[PDB]
């Protein structure tokens, strides 16, 4: 009923483990909240800003239409201020 | 003769029939041979029948052109509303049939005695000591059949409107019920399909883990299932090696141990959810609907942005303009 | 019992612990976007 | 893509003079137009009434015009008909039946204004979706 | 004192099953939460109360309660003070500090048993003299109680009557329905559709007459109680146990609750469609009305109009022959409500009324209920499970009958649990099968 | 034709309900 | 050797077994889930569907979705080095790459998993019919997510991985495929609704069957996990179901093997209509029926009403739902009843 690895409890419950993750936790927390907060996951993904889905006047869907030159054409739709 | 009233009540109750006729039976056995006689000779001869009240009867019979799949028996008409309409109500039999009279003496009688089919389901239990709670667990499926004939057509205030005894009738039955209140986008709707769906898995999990675990009492050329006398006094399969294999597929405390903690699960699970699959159409029963994200993300300037709820509401739109084509008057479909 | 440290278990749930929180901290962060 | 003050720019009068909006009125409008015209006005439509709709030309066409800030904010005072021979009040909220319709007893001229601009605005924005129904969303 | 050599954890309130004095602790601290919610919910929706708009339109369901009883509203349904709100709120939130410290004074403080402590209120399960007593006790209390809304009817200041003559508006109520044949009549009226059975009351004489009624019945059978016990039969049908007694409280609650669902969501008198909303019906025959009163104005002969289905596109023929609204709207010629009874005649809707007595008031109450019908979403979003984002509604008559029937339901499975266990645990086998003498073991093979 | 084929099927289903019922095979206990 | 030394350390007995099942399955599995978690929430559809679909853009658990790629990408394996994405991460999402990923992935997790299930089964010496069962989520996936797009013009008309996303896909099927009316789909449903009634009505019978084997109510702690003697009474659930239902088990070995089939028996059929489904070869109609609706136009059944209900979702559907078709439908061609 046992193996190797130090039984969760132990650990979830001794105070080193905390001085540990008091630090650590919060740290990915904020790390992650910065990467959105900064307009950084943006980028990455390629994820359209509220003012970034259409042009002003334009109405029509960026659609992608072949898959050779879809890269092309992506970028051609950023383009147009959109 | 010890008493014949006496006698009467001892053989009712009698443990020692093939069937066991309680005192729930004395009301059961009657409502469903009377459900399920009047069903098979409507399903097979009944004719058209007014459902919407609008003198455009829909025929659901064999006899009038239907098979099993299309064949239905069609519910009373939107004329009588949630008014009781027994034979008696009726200046000849033919008016009965046209205004979908059958439905509501099946229904009805349906539902009193799957009741007290559950009523027996105790009765049972306790002339023969075990527990009873078994009854508990049909409460779900009964309150379904509850829900879809009954408060269903009380919340929308018509019987024309629950469920129709058919195969197709029911998926009219389901693809209206989305257009109307968005059954898929409800919570309670999602647990009842997290129970059927878990149901099946558990029901295939428990099912294999077990037989896969069978003590070897058999030949290479003879049938596993010989390997079991009726009336055993220990088990037929190693719990241990089955928890064994299981505990490392994921992880040991992440399995079952204990054959009683095993099989409460495997009955609480579908029982539960189901149980709000039921409350779900009952909710729904008065415009209580699923979540309505349509037009909800929108961009800088204020343009539409759609998610795939949008795209669910477009099907649901043509649902609802096409459903019951002459039935409406008004814009707006409150009934 | 003497217990190690690292192990293998500690990858695993390391593998989804570390990514969660850094999402739950980008996903808190979205719920003041706006237009 | 954005609310741009371009946008928000709404004839005032029917002697072609305009008025520049702010999104804090904008918002404010949109805000007083689901408190007190959604209910039977959501999404430009009209459902006691779907043959007459907030369409800008729709507005254009009506008698007197009201397809301006001004046209728009004497109705919500003194409602009518299509044609304007008939006036609506006592079935139709406005300020003059605050007593009948008690949404319309807190409304003030700044209110009307805002409302007025919100029902200019939309379909700049919205398009064909503010008049059409069901078909459009 | 109690753990695990009792029950388990997640069954722990069923070690008090047998421990009177901490039971009581619960039943008084649980009290207190009852009066907590309906006091502090009070408070709260009174500050997000806006007086110039439809209660339905708030969220509301508790100063609607109030306003029925007359009490801060007036003409209509206008409300006019709303310091009685605030008091009801305030004076139950702080009887709740009061029954919540009984409570947990008795449950960790106190004798943990009362028999001893006091044989007057200790007592036994078994005790069918002791049971009988404390449930006249109780029969009393809610006798009481009934007669308290007779008084507050009659004398303290009356009800909310929508059926007003003069519109409705708070009436003291001066003529109590007293005559039996009347009053119990309802018991034997059917519960379908037109006999609507107790559902089908519509006006406040037979309300304020047959809680009359009820409160003097109930204070006699609490009389009855104290100075008897069970019969025969009583006894040897029932079972006499903790448990048993629950289960039976339990499958009433849940019959009473399926009875307040039906009742919130068809009655127009006790749940006046001015502070809740228009009911399911009202709402549909509101839109016929508004259309028919629009197309009536555009020069339609509404008598003679014909739908697609030649079946009459306003007016139509109920299946008894009376004159209804057309439509899928056929299903709701049951409806009766203020706005819409003046243009009703000795056989239904009369076409010269429609013609030329159609009232303005009338045409803007149809215009409302039509456009705030019972239909909306869970995130509450008014309208048809298509509508756009805009209208922020949800009526109260479909929150309310929803959770009611939720709560019904669970109790009647509550209900067939407790019972269940009762008669196992009676008869002795509610922990499983004898494995020496088993029952069915010893019966005959059926084969 | 059809309608036969139809109730034809259903009869044998409950014929079979019925014998599966009453002519079981007794469920004999222990020595089996 | 080596080999044995690797073999050693994969199958030793950890708190996570690993094996060689495991050198398959952990990074598939974790990159499938780890794939959508990461469109979930940041990735768009915008550029793919016209659709937002990330809590970054506003989008809620229920609204979100890894959508499918464009229609213009075909049965495109969308790698990230391929033709499409030329090693461009950005641009590899905004093709809806994820999808492709998360598909292929996934399936070769759902492989390994098996896979595992077959090596510690082996390992512990215990049947494989845990593996045998697996088989039916795995014909499911394999027909739906891979099979049925294969047979259409492209990935698009794929599931989209995603709450709502799904929910569309129900409501297609519906309109165009008539699914509900297909024989190898009813029997899926029987399958997956008889299965979850065996695991509901198993599971009750043997928690009021059982002996009394301790002196608490709470029955739990009073059983022995050290085998013996059965646990719950299999002669009194016998003769109880043979006096309520008239029908009864009466061989465990059976009992649990019949638990296994009905449900995997169900999701294989149901996974052969869809198969058929790919070719378009649907159960959409009766021809009999159809020939007499229409010299009779005083002939309706629930089946007619139910194919003018297929009109309205393929009409006002179409249009958001296939971009690609740059569909446009007058108002006056929008099939409509009265009213509405
Ligand atoms: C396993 C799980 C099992 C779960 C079982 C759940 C059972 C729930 C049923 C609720 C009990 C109904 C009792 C009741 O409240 O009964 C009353 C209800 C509602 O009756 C209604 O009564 C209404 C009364 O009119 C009222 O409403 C009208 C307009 O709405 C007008 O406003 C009018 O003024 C006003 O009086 C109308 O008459 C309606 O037509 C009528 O349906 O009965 C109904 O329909 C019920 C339909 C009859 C079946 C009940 C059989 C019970 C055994
Ligand atoms: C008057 C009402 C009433 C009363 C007094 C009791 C009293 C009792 N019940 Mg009981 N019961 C009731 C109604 C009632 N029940 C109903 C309506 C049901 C149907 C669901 C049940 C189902 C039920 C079962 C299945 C069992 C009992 C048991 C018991 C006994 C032990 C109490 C217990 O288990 O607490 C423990 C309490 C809990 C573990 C709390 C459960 C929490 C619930 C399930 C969640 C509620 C959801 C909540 C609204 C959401 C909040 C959101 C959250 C995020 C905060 C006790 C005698 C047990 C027993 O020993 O039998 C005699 C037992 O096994 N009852
Ligand atoms: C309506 C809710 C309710 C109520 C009234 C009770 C009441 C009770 N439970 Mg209980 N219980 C509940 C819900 C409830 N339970 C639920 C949901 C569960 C499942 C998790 C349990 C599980 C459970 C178990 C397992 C046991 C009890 C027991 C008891 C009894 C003794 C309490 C005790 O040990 O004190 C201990 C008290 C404390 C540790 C301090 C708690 C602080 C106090 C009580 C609350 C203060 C309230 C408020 C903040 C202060 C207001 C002060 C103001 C008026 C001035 C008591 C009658 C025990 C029993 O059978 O009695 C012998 C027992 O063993 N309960
Ligand atoms: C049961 C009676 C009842 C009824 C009819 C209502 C009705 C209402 N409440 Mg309310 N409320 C209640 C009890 C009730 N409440 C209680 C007991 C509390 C204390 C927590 C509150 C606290 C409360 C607040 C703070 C507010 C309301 C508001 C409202 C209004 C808006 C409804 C809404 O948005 O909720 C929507 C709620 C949901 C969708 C949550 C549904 C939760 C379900 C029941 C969970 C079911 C899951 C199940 C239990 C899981 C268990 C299974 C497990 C054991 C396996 C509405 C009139 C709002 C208002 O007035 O604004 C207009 C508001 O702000 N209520
Ligand atoms: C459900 C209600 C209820 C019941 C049945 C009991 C029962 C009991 N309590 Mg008690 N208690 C309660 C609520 C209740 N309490 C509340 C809410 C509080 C908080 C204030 C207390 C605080 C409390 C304390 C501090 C003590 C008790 C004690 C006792 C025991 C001795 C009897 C006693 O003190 O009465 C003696 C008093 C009377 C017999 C007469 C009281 C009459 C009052 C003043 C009028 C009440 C009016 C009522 C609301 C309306 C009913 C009239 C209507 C029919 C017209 C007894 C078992 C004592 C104890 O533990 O001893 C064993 C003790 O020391 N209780
Ligand atoms: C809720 C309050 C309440 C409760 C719990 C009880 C409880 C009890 N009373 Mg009782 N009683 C009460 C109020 C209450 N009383 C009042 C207010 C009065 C004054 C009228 C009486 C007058 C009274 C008398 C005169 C007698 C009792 C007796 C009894 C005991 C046996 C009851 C029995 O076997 O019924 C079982 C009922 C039946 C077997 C008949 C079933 C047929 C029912 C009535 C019709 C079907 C119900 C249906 C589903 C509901 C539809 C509504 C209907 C109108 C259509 C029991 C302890 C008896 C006793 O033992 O004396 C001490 C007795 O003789 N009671
Ligand atoms: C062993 C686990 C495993 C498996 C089976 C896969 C499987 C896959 N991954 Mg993958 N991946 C994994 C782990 C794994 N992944 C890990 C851990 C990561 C994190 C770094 C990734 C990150 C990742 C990304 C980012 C992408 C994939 C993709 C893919 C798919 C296409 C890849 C391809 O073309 O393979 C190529 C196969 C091989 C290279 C095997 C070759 C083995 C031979 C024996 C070596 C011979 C080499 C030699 C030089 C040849 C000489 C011949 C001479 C003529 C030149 C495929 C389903 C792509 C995808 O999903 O597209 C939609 C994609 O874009 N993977
Ligand atoms: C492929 C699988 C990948 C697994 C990756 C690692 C997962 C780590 C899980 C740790 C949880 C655990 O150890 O048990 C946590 C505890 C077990 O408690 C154990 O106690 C032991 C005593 O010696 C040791 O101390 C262990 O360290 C301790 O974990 O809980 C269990 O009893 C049952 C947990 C079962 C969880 C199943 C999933 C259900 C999750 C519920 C979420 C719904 C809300
Ligand atoms: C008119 C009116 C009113 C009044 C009312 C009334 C008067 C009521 C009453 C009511 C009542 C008065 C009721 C009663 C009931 C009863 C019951 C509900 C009973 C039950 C019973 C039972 C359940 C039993 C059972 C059994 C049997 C039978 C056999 C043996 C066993 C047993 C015991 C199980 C009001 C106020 C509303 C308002 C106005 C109108
Ligand atoms: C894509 C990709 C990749 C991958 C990555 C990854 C793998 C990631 C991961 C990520 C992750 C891994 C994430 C996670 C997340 C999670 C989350 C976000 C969660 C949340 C949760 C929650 C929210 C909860 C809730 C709840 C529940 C459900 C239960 C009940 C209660 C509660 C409420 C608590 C790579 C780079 C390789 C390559 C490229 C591509
Ligand atoms: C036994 C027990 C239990 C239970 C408990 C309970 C149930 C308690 C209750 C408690 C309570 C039942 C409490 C109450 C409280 C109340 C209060 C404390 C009051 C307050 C009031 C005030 C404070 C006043 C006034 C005001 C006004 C007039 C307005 C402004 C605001 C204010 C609010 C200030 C538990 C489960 C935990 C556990 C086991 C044991
Ligand atoms: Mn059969 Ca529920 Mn769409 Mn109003 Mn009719």
């Amino acid at each position: 009923g046992t193996t190797g690895e130090r039984p969760f409890s132990d650990i979830i419950t001794s105070v080193r483990y905390w001085v540990i993750h008091s630090i650590t936790i919060p740290a990915l927390f904020i790390a992650g909240w910065l990467f959105v907060s900064t307009g950084l996951a943006y980028d990455v993904f390629g994820t359209p800003r509220p003012d970034s889905y259409y042009a002003q006047e334009q109405r029509s869907i960026p659609l992608v239409t072949d898959r050779f030159e879809a890269k092309q054409q992506v970028e051609t739709f950023l383009e147009q201020l959109k | 003769s010890a008493n014949l009233w006496e006698r009467f009540c001892n053989w009712v109750t009698s443990t020692d029939n093939r069937l066991y006729v309680g005192w729930f039976g004395v009301i059961m056995i009657p409502t469903l041979l009377a459900a399920t006689i009047c069903f098979v000779i409507a399903f097979i001869a009944a004719p058209p029948v007014d459902i919407d009240g609008i003198r455009e009867p829909v025929s659901g019979s064999l006899l009038y052109g239907n098979n099993i799949i299309t064949g239905a028996v069609v519910p009373s008409s939107n004329a009588i509303g949630l008014h009781f309409y027994p034979i008696w109500e009726a200046a000849s039999l033919d008016e009965w049939l046209y205004n979908g009279g059958p439905y509501q003496l099946i229904i009805f009688h349906f539902l009193l005695g799957a009741s007290c089919y559950m009523g027996r389901q105790w009765e049972l239990s306790y002339r023969l000591g075990m527990r009873p709670w078994i009854c508990v667990a049909y409460s779900a499926p009964l309150a379904s059949a509850f829900a879809v004939f009954l408060i269903y057509p009380i919340g929308q205030g018509s019987f024309s409107d629950g469920m129709p005894l058919g195969i197709s009738g029911t998926f009219n039955f389901m693809i209206v019920f989305q257009a109307e209140h968005n059954i898929l986008m409800h919570p309670f709707h999602q647990l009842g399909v997290a129970g059927v769906f878990g149901g099946a898995l558990f029901c295939a999990m428990h099912g294999s883990l077990v037989t896969s675990s069978l003590i070897r009492e058999t030949t290479e050329t003879e049938s596993a299932n010989y390997g079991y006398k009726f009336g055993q006094e220990e088990e037929t399969y190693n719990i241990v090696a089955a928890h064994g294999y299981f505990g490392r597929l994921i992880f040991q405390y992440a399995s079952f141990n204990n054959s009683r903690s095993l099989h409460f699960f495997l009955a609480a699970w579908p029982v539960v959810g189901v149980w709000f699959t039921a409350l779900g159409i009952s909710t729904m029963a008065f415009n209580l609907n699923g979540f309505n994200f349509n037009h909800s993300v929108i961009d800088a300037k204020g343009n539409v942005i759609n998610t795939w709820a949008d795209i669910i509401n477009r099907a649901n739109l043509g649902m609802e303009v096409m459903h019951e084509r002459n039935a409406h008057n008004f814009p707006l479909d409150l009934a | 019992v003497s217990y190690p440290i690292f192990t293998v278990r500690w990858v695993a749930v390391h593998t989804l612990a570390v990514p969660t929180i850094f999402f739950l901290g980008a996903i808190a962060a979205m719920q003041f976007i706006q237009r | 893509a954005e609310l741009t003050p371009e946008v928000l720019t709404v004839p005032l009068n029917s002697e072609g003079k305009t008025i520049t909006l702010t999104e804090k009125q904008y918002l404010e409008g949109k805000r007083l137009f689901q408190y007190a015209c959604a209910s039977c006005h959501v999404g430009g439509i009209t459902k006691t009434n779907p043959s007459l709709d907030l369409r800008t030309e729709t507005l254009a066409l009506a008698t007197p015009p009201r397809d301006n800030i001004e046209g728009l904010v004497d109705y919500m005072k003194n409602p009518t008909t299509y044609d304007g021979e008939q006036e609506i009040a006592e079935v139709h909220p406005s300020l003059r039946s605050a007593d009948i319709f008690p949404k319309m007893r807190n409304l003030t001229e700044k209110d009307l204004v805002a409302i007025a601009g919100h029902i200019l605005v939309e379909p700049k924005i919205l398009g064909d979706k503010w008049g059409g129904g069901k078909v459009y969303y | 004192d109690q753990e695990s050599s009792g029950f388990a954890w997640w069954a722990g309130n069923a070690r008090l099953i047998n421990l009177s004095g901490k039971l009581l602790g619960a039943h008084v601290a649980h009290a207190g939460l009852i009066v907590f919610w309906a006091g502090a919910m009070t408070l709260f929706e009174l500050a997000h109360f806006i007086p110039e708009k439809p209660m339905y339109e708030q969220g509301l369901i508790l100063i609607p309660h109030i306003a029925t009883l007359g009490w801060g509203v007036g003409p209509g349904g206008e409300v006019v003070d709303t310091f009685p709100f605030f008091v009801v709120g305030v004076v139950h939130l702080i009887s709740s500090a009061v029954l919540g410290f009984g409570g947990v004074y008795h449950a960790i403080r106190g004798p943990e048993t009362l028999e001893e402590y006091s044989s007057f209120f200790g007592y036994d399960w078994k005790d069918k003299n002791k049971m009988t007593t404390i449930l006249g006790f109780h029969l009393i209390v809610l006798g009481i109680g009934a007669l308290l809304l007779v008084a507050k009817a009659m004398f303290f200041g009356g009800l909310y009557d929508t059926w007003a003559p003069g519109g409705g508006d708070v009436r003291v109520i001066t003529n109590p329905t007293l005559d039996p044949r009347v009053i119990f009549g309802y018991l034997l009226k059917s519960p379908f559709g037109g006999e609507g059975w107790i559902v089908s009351v519509n006006n406040l004489e037979d309300v304020v007459g047959g809680h009359i009624w009820i409160g003097l019945i109930c204070i006699a059978g609490g009389i009855w109680h104290i100075l008897t016990t069970p019969f025969g039969w009583a006894r040897r049908a029932f079972i006499w146990s903790g448990e048993a007694y629950l289960s039976y409280s339990l499958g009433a609650l849940s019959m009473m609750g399926f009875i307040a669902t039906c009742f919130v969501w068809f009655n127009n008198t006790v749940y006046p469609s001015e502070f809740y909303g228009p009911t399911g019906p009202e709402a549909s025959q509101a839109q016929a009305m508004t259309f028919l009163i629009r197309d009536q104005k555009l020069g339609a002969n509404v008598g003679s109009a014909q739908g697609p289905t030649g079946l009459g596109k306003y007016l139509m023929r109920s299946p008894t022959g009376e004159i209804i609204f057309g439509g899928e709207t056929m299903r709701f010629w049951d409806f009766r409500g203020p706005w819409l009874e003046p243009l009703r005649g000795p056989n239904g809707l009369d076409l010269n009324k429609i013609k030329n007595d159609i009232q303005p008031w009338q045409e803007r109450r149809a215009a409302e209920y039509m456009t705030h019908a019972p239909l909306g979403s869970l995130n509450s979003v008014g309208g048809v499970a298509t509508e756009i984002n805009s209208v922020n509604f949800v009526s109260p008559r479909s929150w309310l009958a929803t959770s009611h029937f939720v709560l019904a339901f669970f109790f009647l499975v509550g209900h067939l649990w407790h019972a269940g266990r009762a008669r196992a645990a009676a008869a002795g086998f509610e922990k499983g099968i004898d494995r020496e003498s088993e029952p069915v073991l010893s019966m005959p093979s059926l084969d | 034709m059809e309608t036969i084929t139809y109730v034809f099927i259903f009869a044998c289903i409950i014929a079979l309900f019925f014998f599966a019922i009453f002519f079981r095979e007794p469920p004999r206990i222990t020595k089996k | 050797g080596w080999f044995d030394i690797l073999d050693d350390w994969l199958k030793r007995d950890r708190f996570v077994f690993v094996g060689w099942s495991g050198i398959l399955l952990f990074p598939c599995a974790y990159l499938a889930l780890g794939g959508w978690l990461t469109g979930t929430t940041f990735v768009t559809s915008w550029y793919t569907h016209g659709l937002a679909s990330s809590y970054l853009e506003g989008c809620n658990f229920l609204t979100v979705a890894v959508s499918t790629p464009a229609n213009s990408m075909g049965h495109s394996l969308l790698l990230l080095w391929g033709p499409e994405a030329q090693g461009d991460f950005t641009r590899w999402c905004q093709l809806g790459g994820l999808w492709t990923f998360i598909a292929l992935h996934g399936a070769f997790g759902l492989i390994g998993f098996m896979l595992r299930q077959f090596e510690i089964a082996r390992l512990v010496g215990v049947r494989p019919y845990n593996a045998i069962a697996f088989s039916a989520p795995i014909a499911v996936f394999v027909s739906v997510f891979l099979i049925y797009p294969l047979g259409q013009s492209s990935w698009f008309f794929a599931p989209s991985f995603g709450v709502a996303a799904i929910f569309r896909f129900l409501l297609f099927f519906q309109g165009f495929h008539n699914w509900t009316l297909n024989p190898f789909h009813m029997m899926g449903v029987a399958g997956v609704l008889g299965g979850a009634l065996l695991c509901a009505i198993h599971g009750a019978t043997v928690e009021n069957t059982l002996f009394q084997d301790g002196e608490g109510a709470s029955t739990f702690r009073a059983f022995n996990p050290t085998q013996a003697e059965e646990t719950y009474s299999m002669v009194t659930a016998n003769r109880f179901w043979s006096q309520i239902f008239g029908i009864a088990f009466s061989n465990k070995r059976w009992l649990h093997f019949f638990m296994l089939f009905v449900p995997v028996t169900g999701l294989w059929m149901s996974a052969i209509g869809v198969v058929g489904l790919a070719l378009n070869l649907r159960s959409y109609d009766f021809i009999s029926q159809e020939i007499r609706a229409a010299e009779d136009p005083e002939f309706e059944t629930f089946y007619t009403k139910n194919l003018l209900l297929n009109e309205g979702i393929r009409a006002w559907m179409a249009p958001q739902d296939q971009p690609h078709e740059n569909f446009v439908f007058p108002e006056e061609v929008l099939p409509r009843g009265n009213a509405l």
